[PDB]
């Protein structure tokens, strides 16, 4: 993507690059050339095309653009994706989303099955520690109220 | 007037469709006719499908069953007068019904409400019943179909037997039921209330309204007609059923059977066109055929001659134009059987015809993207339809078929490309010719009697031959022909010339050949009529021709390849036959020919080989006449065809005249010996023989072109045998006994008088001794030669009297005038009354008559300004009205000067080109001019020599320096009615002082045309004569077209006082007034006020040289140089006393006739007498079917309202009532509204008052802002002047931009609407139409015909169509998509950005005049960068951002245009 | 020159009159008697101290670094008669545009609206 919408913060990148990090902006890598200890990075340019009718750009591959990087130690970072829960734990009727994630109800933040809440980062996705925080507040008044009407009810 | 139509995809009932069909229809009344009265109508109809259930449930009602198997409906109009007739028409359809055993379930009278129809629509209304019938043998549809309508046909020959008038049946079937009527569009659903239930329910439906140009209605003639609706008027109706009664002998199939007998008189008389075309369509699908087929069939694609077309598709259009002759011309075809449903359009795409496809599965088209109300979020495609393509709707499986999915559908029928290699070419056969047995030409001396035997002068040698067969194309003269018609001549003048051309008016528009060449073919098809309903192979087997016209060798190939069915007809009588000699050789050939046809010959050459000292040769003209006549007279002309060798043929008329009499091929081979014999003696310079023969044969084919594109047709082959011509002067019995149909107004000659001159020219050419060619009177003045108009006797003596300042003079000139032999009609007419003389000093002042005269229109580069504004000033001093001709006028000339003359004329020119309209220019006089046709080039665009346009004029008209300019044969704005309407309000809206006049050529059928222009708000009708004047034209259209202004006049007069629109309108002529006689005839005939026009030029000096299309005018009158524009003499006192002189005369002629004004003497016409020539001529002219005329009654002869027929006002009169601040202060205004497609040509009277408050620059752009919301009206923005920005939140309908002079229209679709930008029409055709400066921002696709004769506009578009940019003569025009073909036609101008995808554009743009090339200097692309930033930035489009984003690399696939008459004259230039 | 009108079109007669001159009731289509304010009825609008500058001082022909507060009454309407008279007054100074007469929502507001 563009250094505009980087998902981060803009303080980062300033200090990375302040630090003495290189940038190179809309790429995407392909191939790993290499043996057993990789020796270069085989990716290509991409174009971005004017924002649609809802705020989200298309990409598309340049068809004559092609380059290789010098390469002796790749780290990816990707991203990241929540597991597969129900057989982790041995139940297999855990309400999940097709996404990962697990549902959680909106008021009480409690989950399908009773008595088990759930709520912090695994129900947003990679959100950050404020909404962590959010969710733990409201998750704990959530437990509280439950607990108190379980024990009179 | 138009037509519209609905259709479901899926396939099954809904009222939905009934309901939009019937809101669409209710929105058609500001196209329609507007009069005085409010409750007449002009024809109105409705075509759905039948609500089985209703009908079930009303017969259910009666007492029978509910049967199982669909009822069958029928409409019969029955005669409602007398009732003796009803028991006679009920009587012949039930024995014909049950003639076959079907079972009759009942009658019916449909409700209806008789109080909301006018008067002259009521007294003619017949009698509508309903007919109920059913099914009882459980017959199959399609034979239920053929069975009904076989039924229909015999019911219709029966009451034809019975001689019963007032008897039609609207539609008889099971699928379909019309509702037409002659009432009012709107007041339909209250006429028959029986659309108000809630079952008529039908999956298709089709609605028309209909544009009366005359005023006598009558029910059968509104459609839609059986199975099919239209739109216009086709060029060639009268041409297309001699070719059907031709087939009637051959159209036999096993569908039909015996039955077949009874359908032998395929079409009937009385029907319009379009009845005619429903007729054959019905009869051409009823076989097995499907819709588009027979569409194909009937109205083809035209053939480009490029690979740019699959090639199967050029095989079945090769096939489809082989079958069957077109039927070309202005047409909007809606067609629909029971299955399928199908809109297409005419070879040119002449109407406009749009369409949308909503959410739901549903189609809706018309004629305005408009008329219905649907939600602009609904919606997922606006699609338009250019020229032959065609949408097609299948209800049996459901399916939409566009233009190109149709096109492949259908050539996957039938292996097309198999079958045209079945047929024999001609190149072959040429190029394999024998070179052997040449012939030997005659000597020199039977040449030239030969040559003397025709009346052959030699200066033809020279002045009409010689340019042609020199450069390549035709002579021009400059100045109108006035000498006599050709019956009245005594020297022998060729026979050809008693024939003149035909041409239309504003109701069907000429064509250009110039640069429409991709559309016209010249093919001719030997060996083609054959069975119009089989269908195999043995049809494509024939020889074809790239050419009528052949040379001698080629004749003699073709002829041994013909082998032994040739036939051969002595076209040569004997000298000492007697006095019906003629008779007795016509009546042989008539006999021999029939009696060689049956003998199994199938090509019949009729050659005058036989001509000899004791046989003279009989004119061809009249032996093809009668072959052809009997050929097609005794079902015969189908079997063979007709060739012909003349020895007279010369001219470019002479072929056109005999190819429209039938004849298929002429070869003459005088003009090749007289071509090679001048040759061989070293005039034309070290030019091989061949090479002049072959630009001869091109020019042969351009002038006949040219002659075939004056009238509007595209194809030779729908022009054989047409009789489109006009007779004058001949016995009516001749005229209709050996020619097919021509109108002949005044008898004539019959045969004894050609008889006569005939063998009087054998005699003094043949029995004696002739040395040299005489040179002959024909086109400038000779001693030796005949009569003319302007002799120098008469010249002289006008030029004297107009100086001495003498009357006496002046009478001796009108006495020498009148005293010459009978030269023209009006010569022949006598004034009587039964009065006795008053005073002089009785009748009306001077003043009083010099108030009615005025001179016509000259334009601003056939003379010169000294000249014009001679005239100019001379008219205005009298008091009487000036003109300003075509071409502008100089704005430093609107306001007087210090000696106290307004050099400003008086009436404004708005002619084809529009070469100096502008806002300021139309509010500079008073009074408007509509230049349709001019006098002396009827159907020709205006010429003006190349050499001749100064840098005055170049930039006076927007123009390029030293460039011929001619003005476009079409008006590309007066297509039909409707938009001639159209245009007569918008030049009343931009100017609410003046009044708008028309100027028609006289001819025959006119009458129609002046009741249709009548009421179209107009008030004057000119009326021009054949013997005007011109700049530069043709010699052949002024010697072969038009008819003297008396017949026109005499005419106009009867149809409009027999429609009592007479007193509505005023009406003037000129053409050969010279002295006071003819001006009180004209007044006398009906006219009021007269022009003069080239009388007053002699006035000034002018000596009569015929040689002004040379620039070296010796008066210095039509001069363009330095030199010559010193010798100018003339003053306009001279004008003041001929004008003096001139009225004196008619006063004096008023007072010895007894009258005392002459408001009492107009329409009085029998006050005149026939009187004959002589006791020598022996004629029989008689001008009786002119001196009728008809009683009036209550109103007047004459114009009793003053003050013009005002028109309805739109929004922008409200719009004025709100910017009060904007006159009284000046401050920038923001307004909004909601527009409908009923408001026309809004924001005009705006433009208006700002142009009279401030002027033409006088505010900075975008000073008032007015946002429309919703779809626009017809010519959006007529005329604006800067400032004022128009932004539209929706899309326009068609002459958006019109006449822009400073405008911004910004177009653009709405915000929540799913379209992609640029793959949907935003606006319509002839988009900035003679603009001359403004910027005009799209954001769609453009019509067809689009930025034509576009001056300073800069346009920015996301489409094209075909003829994009035709004549562009400068501004910009950015182009973001495909472009349709035939590309800057013609343009020499401006520049053009293309934007091509695929790299296409080489394939579609008209390589003639301009050069394509990749964008090379960095001015260019930041030029381009600027005006795409400015579009992106207005309109906020999409595609507009995503160029200029990926920018770096996307401008190398842009096109440059750029003319090469400005490859040198550029500041930058084009390549470094 | 862009023809943009920065006159107003409705003048104001506050209960202070810090711009009423003659000619400044000469440039308008409607007038304006402003007697109570909607937010704080009964009170004089204010103005701060040290918002006051130079171009308002000569605006108001007041001294510049004070603030300014109208009486709270309207010193020429003390009854309805008074009140009639300012506005036969206010019509004869204008004798092309009308008056009007604002006021704030409360009970008994029927009444005077029916004197007005
Ligand atoms: C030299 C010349 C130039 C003309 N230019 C125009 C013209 O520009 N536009 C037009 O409508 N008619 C033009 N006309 C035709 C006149 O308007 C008018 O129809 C014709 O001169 C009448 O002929 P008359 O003088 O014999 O009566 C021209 C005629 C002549 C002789
Ligand atoms: S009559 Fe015409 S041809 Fe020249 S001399 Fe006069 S302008």
């Amino acid at each position: 993507r563009d250094r505009k919408n980087m998902p981060g913060s803009q303080r980062e990148v300033a200090h990375a690059e302040e630090e003495g990090v290189e940038f190179i902006w809309q790429a995407a890598p392909e191939g790993f050339t290499g043996d057993t200890v990789v020796t270069g990075v085989r990716a290509v340019r991409i174009h971005l095309g004017v924002a649609d009718a809802t705020g989200r750009q298309t990409p598309q591959v340049i068809e004559g653009s092609e380059f290789t990087v010098q390469a002796d130690l790749v780290i990816k970072a990707l991203g990241f994706e929540p597991e597969d829960l129900p057989n982790a734990f041995d139940e297999p009727e855990l309400k999940v989303t097709r996404w990962g994630t697990l549902l959680v109800d909106h008021r009480t933040k409690m989950t399908n099955m009773d008595g088990v809440f759930a709520a912090g980062d695994i129900v947003r996705g990679a959100s950050l520690v404020v909404w962590a925080i959010r969710d733990g507040r409201d998750a704990a008044e959530g437990i509280h109220a439950y607990a108190k009407a379980k024990a009179e009810a | 007037c138009g037509v519209g139509f609905i259709a479901a995809i899926d396939g099954k009932p809904r009222r939905s469709v009934v309901e939009k069909g019937i809101e669409a229809l209710k929105a058609v009344w500001h196209r329609g006719a507007v009069d005085a009265d409010g409750k007449t109508g002009d024809g109105a109809g409705i075509h759905v499908a039948v609500p089985q259930k209703f009908f079930k449930d009303h017969v259910k009602v009666i007492g029978h069953r509910a049967p199982d198997n669909k009822l069958a409906v029928g409409q019969v109009f029955l005669p409602r007068i007398s009732l003796d007739a009803q028991e006679a028409c009920r009587c012949i359809v039930e024995t014909e019904i049950l003639a076959f055993g079907y079972y009759i379930y009942g009658w019916r009278q449909v409700p209806i409400n008789v109080d909301i129809i006018g008067e002259k629509a009521n007294a003619t209304r017949p009698e509508i019943e309903q007919i109920i019938v059913g099914n009882n043998k459980g017959v199959s549809d399609e034979q239920f179909e053929l069975d009904l309508y076989i039924i229909r046909r015999r019911i219709e020959k029966a009451v034809k037997g019975e001689q019963i008038n007032d008897f039609y049946i609207c539609s008889l079937s099971a699928r379909s039921i019309i509702y037409k009527g002659m009432f009012l569009a709107e007041q339909l659903t209250t006429f028959y209330p029986d659309l108000l239930d809630e079952r008529f329910e039908s999956d298709f439906a089709i609605y028309h309204q209909r544009y009366s140009t005359n005023t006598f209605p009558t029910w059968p003639l509104a459609q839609p007609f059986r199975m099919l609706a239209h739109n216009g008027e086709i060029n060639t109706v009268k041409g297309n059923v001699n070719w059907m009664k031709a087939h009637e002998t051959r159209m036999e199939h096993p569908a039909f059977g015996t039955h077949m007998q009874d359908l032998k008189p395929v079409i009937g008389v009385g029907l319009s066109d379009s009845g005619s075309l429903d007729t054959v369509f019905e009869v051409m699908v009823r076989a097995g055929r499907t819709a588009p087929m027979v569409k194909m069939m009937l109205v083809p694609q035209a053939l480009t001659s490029s690979q740019t077309t699959p090639d199967n598709h050029k095989a079945l259009i090769q096939y489809c134009n082989s079958v069957m002759e077109p039927w070309d011309g202005p047409a909007a075809l809606a067609m629909t059987d029971g299955r399928w449903v199908v809109g297409g359009m005419d070879r040119n795409g002449l109407r406009p015809m749009r369409y949308t496809i909503t959410t739901d599965g549903l189609i809706i088209g018309g004629s305005e993207t408009g008329m219905v109300k649907i939600d602009e979020t609904q919606v997922i495609e606006k699609g338009r339809l250019g020229p032959g393509e065609m949408i097609a709707v299948d209800l049996q499986s459901g399916k939409l078929y566009r233009d190109r999915e149709l096109k492949d559908h259908l050539a996957t029928l039938k292996p097309w490309d198999k079958w045209v290699q079945n047929t024999t070419h001609l190149d072959e056969l040429v190029k394999t010719a024998s070179l052997k047995g040449e012939p030997s030409d005659m000597d020199k001396a039977e040449l030239r009697r030969r040559q003397q035997a025709f009346g052959l002068t030699m200066e033809d040698m020279e002045l009409i031959l010689h340019p042609m067969v020199e450069d390549g194309k035709e002579a021009i003269g400059s100045m109108g022909d006035d000498s006599p018609i050709a019956v009245l001549s005594d020297k022998y003048r060729g026979l050809h010339h008693f024939f003149r051309q035909n041409f239309s008016q504003v109701t069907n528009p000429p064509i250009d050949s110039l640069r429409e060449r991709r559309v016209m073919s010249l093919k001719t098809r030997l060996g083609n009529l054959g069975n119009i309903l089989d269908e195999d192979e043995t049809q494509t087997r024939l020889l074809q021709l790239e050419s009528p016209v052949l040379t001698t060798a080629e004749f003699r190939a073709m002829r041994d390849y013909m082998g032994d069915t040739a036939a051969e007809i002595d076209a040569t009588f004997p000298v000492d036959g007697g006095p019906e000699a003629l008779r007795d050789a016509l009546r042989r050939i008539r006999q021999e020919t029939e009696d060689a046809v049956r003998g199994g010959a199938t090509h019949v050459i009729l050659t005058d080989e036989a001509m000899g000292p004791a046989r003279a040769a009989i004119p061809a003209i009249l032996a093809t006449g009668a072959v052809h006549t009997h050929l097609i007279r005794s079902n015969l002309r189908t079997f063979t065809s007709l060739n012909v060798r003349t020895a007279e043929g010369l001219d470019t008329h002479y072929f056109a005249v005999l190819i429209g009499v039938g004849a298929t091929t002429v070869n003459a081979y005088l003009a090749q010996e007289a071509i090679a014999e001048r040759h061989r003696r070293g005039l034309f310079g070290s030019m091989p023989l061949e090479k002049g023969m072959a630009n001869y044969k091109k020019a042969i084919d351009d002038g006949l072109l040219k002659i075939m594109s004056k009238m509007g047709i595209s194809v030779i082959s729908s022009y054989r045998g047409g009789g489109n011509f006009e007779a004058i002067g001949l016995s009516r019995a001749l005229v209709a006994e050996h020619f097919p149909a021509m109108v002949s107004r005044i008898s004539g000659i019959g045969l004894n008088g050609i008889q006569k001159k005939v063998l009087e020219q054998h005699a003094t050419a043949y029995n004696e001794e002739v040395v040299a060619l005489p040179v002959g009177g024909f086109y400038r003045f000779r001693k030796s030669g005949d009569r003319h108009g302007w002799e120098g006797g008469v010249i002289h003596t006008l030029q004297q009297a107009v100086t001495n300042d003498s009357y006496t003079t002046f009478k001796k000139y009108s006495e020498q005038v009148n005293k010459r032999p009978p030269m023209q009609l009006r010569d022949l007419l006598e004034l009587r009354s039964t009065k006795a003389p008053v005073p002089v000093d009785e009748v009306e002042s001077i003043t009083a008559i010099r108030k009615r005269f005025i001179t016509p229109g000259m334009s601003m580069g056939a003379l010169s300004p000294e000249a014009h504004g001679t005239l100019n000033v001379a008219m205005n001093r009298i008091g009487a009205k000036s003109d300003s001709g075509e071409g502008g006028e100089d704005p430093a000339r609107f306001r007087p000067d210090k000696n106290g003359d307004n050099w400003n004329s008086a009436i404004k020119q708005v002619a084809s080109g529009r070469f100096g309209v502008t806002a300021e220019y139309l509010n500079q006089c008073r009074e408007l001019e509509i230049k349709v046709a001019q006098g002396a080039k009827p159907g020709e665009g205006g010429q003006l020599p190349g050499f001749k346009v100064t840098e005055m004029i170049a930039r006076l008209r927007h123009s390029t320096p030293g460039v011929m300019l001619i003005s476009p044969p079409p008006h590309h704005d007066i297509y039909s009615i409707e938009d001639l309407a159209q245009l007569i309000y918008d030049l009343k809206q931009i100017n609410p002082d003046a009044k708008v006049t028309v100027k028609l050529v006289s001819r025959s059928g006119i009458g129609t045309i002046a009741a249709g222009v009548a009421k179209a708000n107009a008030d004057i009708i000119l009326i021009s004569g054949n013997s005007g004047g011109t700049g530069a034209s043709p010699q052949t259209s002024i010697k072969f077209a038009g008819l003297p202004w008396e017949m026109g006049l005499s005419e106009v007069h009867q149809v409009l006082t027999l429609n009592r629109l007479r007193h509505r309108v005023r009406l003037r002529t000129d053409g050969g007034l010279k002295t006071g006689r003819d001006i009180v005839i004209a007044a006398m005939l009906g006219a009021e006020e007269f022009g003069i026009g080239t009388a007053s030029l002699i006035a000034m000096g002018c000596i009569m040289v015929r040689q002004c299309h040379s620039n070296t005018c010796p008066v210095g009158v039509c001069v363009q140089d330095d030199k010559l524009r010193q010798k100018f003499v003339g003053t306009p006192e001279k004008v003041v006393n001929l004008f003096t002189f001139l009225a004196e005369e008619v006063r004096e002629i008023l007072a010895g006739l007894g009258f005392r004004s002459l408001n009492e003497v107009i329409g009085r016409t029998d006050l005149l007498h026939q009187v004959s020539r002589g006791a020598e001529h022996l004629d029989d002219l008689d001008l009786n079917p002119r001196l009728a005329q008809v009683d009036p009654g209550e109103n007047a002869r004459y114009c009793t309202l003053q003050g013009r027929n005002e028109v309805p006002d739109t929004l922008d009169a409200r719009i004025v009532a709100d910017a009060r601040p904007l006159f009284e202060e000046g401050e920038k205004m923001q307004l909004a509204y909601n527009a409908r497609n009923t408001q026309r040509a809004i924001g005009t009277r705006l433009s208006s008052m700002v142009t009279r408050k401030f002027g033409m620059f006088g505010l900075q752009p975008g000073h008032i802002t007015i946002r429309l919301r919703g779809t626009a009206g017809q010519s959006l923005g007529a005329f604006a002047v800067q400032g004022i920005k128009l932004e539209v939140m929706g899309d326009a309908n068609d002459y958006v931009g019109k006449g822009l002079s400073g405008g911004t229209i910004v177009v653009r679709p709405t915000t929540s609407s799913p379209l992609e930008t640029n793959k949907n029409t935003i606006i319509g055709n002839t988009v900035l139409y003679g603009a001359t400066a403004g910027k005009l921002f799209a954001a769609g696709q453009a019509g067809e015909r689009f930025a034509v004769r576009n001056s300073g506009a800069t346009v920015v578009v996301e489409g094209c169509g075909s003829n994009g940019c035709e004549y562009m003569t400068g501004g910009t025009a950015v182009i973001l998509g495909r472009v349709g073909d035939n590309f800057a036609a013609g343009m020499t101008g401006g520049m053009a950005y293309v934007y091509d995808l695929d790299d296409s554009l080489p394939l579609y743009i008209n390589d003639e005049s301009v050069i394509f090339q990749r964008i090379e200097v960095g001015h260019y692309e930041s030029q381009l960068k600027h005006l795409i930033e400015e579009h992106v930035t207005e309109t906020q489009s999409r595609f507009a951002a995503e160029i200029l984003n990926d920018w770096a690399r996307e401008v190398t696939k842009f096109w440059q245009v750029v003319p090469k008459e400005m490859l040198n004259r550029l500041e930058v230039p084009v390549h470094l």
